[PDB]
């Protein structure tokens, strides 16, 4: 009966991994969307 | 084997009917004594001090000969496959015991130098020591082979405390429990019989633990793959075969070295003939004694004959 439960456990592990990846995805996106007001002070403000 | 059994009598102290009768036509024929000898003097002999030094070193020479004899009789025979070298195969100085003891031809240039034997005796002793060292090397090789023998095959034949992978069934583990229903697919039966297998499954540890060690008698773990056990058994068989071959082929070389040691002992007896001649007669080597392995009655008769030079 736990043969099908193995699939459920694998699905739960994959869902947890995907949830962690998505949670870090917002931070990764904000790492570039934000703080570029500082990097533009060197990329173009130097000009 | 047999220790030294040579008689002591110079040329001037022959115990036979005549001085030259020691070799043949002696009264020993009537008593069936196997005594026989043949002269083989060296080129020259040392002085009185040299004779005394040789007599002193004769004790060490006899000790070395005894050590070689003990090694040859023990290492070869104990292997139960090296004692195949008979008297002819182990002939001393190229002649069997019938002829080796009847002559001193071993005094040729092989072990000694066919020269004043004061240092030639030491040289022959060193050669015999080298031969004994080779025999000891062969014995050590035989011991290492026996260490290779009694290998992993000495363990149990599977489904037991040791080497149980040979009887493995190859979520499950090698249990072989010698004298279950749950969510897990416990409806199974492994091939772990050399023993018995029980219903178990890795999906839920309840059935697996119950079958393995939970109740009754705990099972014995073993390697999962029987290929490793088969390889270990094959290696053990190969090591046993190699040990047997060494006891039959390398120990055949050991038996050849034992025959060489017998030749060295014949040379030592030839030297001891001249040593006794110097001790109880003049310096030049000349002896009329004999070397054999007679019975008690024959030795007593020889002593009665030679009582003119008793100790």
């Amino acid at each position: 009966q736990m043969v099908r439960f193995i699939r459920q456990e694998a699905e739960e592990k994959a869902n947890e991994i995907s949830v962690s990846a998505e949670e870090e995805f917002n931070i990764e996106k904000l790492q570039l969307v934000e703080a570029e007001k500082k990097k533009i002070r060197q990329e173009y403000e130097r000009k | 084997a047999s220790r030294y059994w040579v008689v002591s009598l110079p040329v001037q102290n022959s115990a036979a009917s005549v001085w030259n009768r020691l070799q043949e036509q002696i009264s020993k024929h009537s008593f069936d004594t196997p005594l026989y000898r043949f002269n083989i003097p060296n080129l020259r002999v040392g002085t009185l001090d040299s004779l005394l030094a040789l007599s002193d070193d004769l004790v060490k020479s006899n000790s070395f000969v005894e050590s070689v004899s003990h090694k040859i009789r023990r290492q070869i025979e104990e292997l139960e496959r090296v004692s195949g070298i008979e008297s002819s195969s182990l002939s001393v100085d190229g002649v069997p015991v019938d002829t080796y003891l009847t002559r001193f031809v071993w005094d040729e240039a092989k072990y000694p130098t066919m020269s004043p034997l004061r240092e030639i005796v030491d040289g022959i002793h060193t050669l015999v020591a080298k031969i004994e060292d080779d025999l000891k090397v062969r014995v050590a090789e035989y011991n290492n082979v026996r260490s290779q023998l009694n290998a992993i095959n000495r363990k149990q034949s599977g489904s037991l405390a040791v080497r149980d992978l040979s009887n493995l069934v190859k979520l499950v583990t090698l249990l072989a429990v010698v004298p279950t229903s749950y969510v897990v697919p416990r409806s199974s039966k492994l091939l772990y019989e050399d023993l018995y297998t029980v219903t178990l499954f890795g999906r839920v540890a309840d059935n697996f633990r119950i079958a393995a060690r939970e109740k009754g008698f705990q099972i014995r773990d073993f390697e999962y793959s029987s290929e490793a056990q088969e390889s270990r058994n094959q290696e053990l068989e190969k090591l046993v075969h190699d040990q047997e071959s060494l006891r039959s082929s390398l120990l055949q070389w050991c038996y050849t070295s034992y025959g060489e040691v017998f030749s060295s002992w014949m040379h030592f007896c030839a030297v001891r003939v001249f040593a006794e001649s110097i001790l109880r007669y003049g310096l030049p080597p000349s002896f009329l004694a004999c070397v054999l392995a007679p019975s008690v009655k024959g030795e007593k008769k020889v002593r009665s004959i030679l009582e003119e030079l008793c100790g």
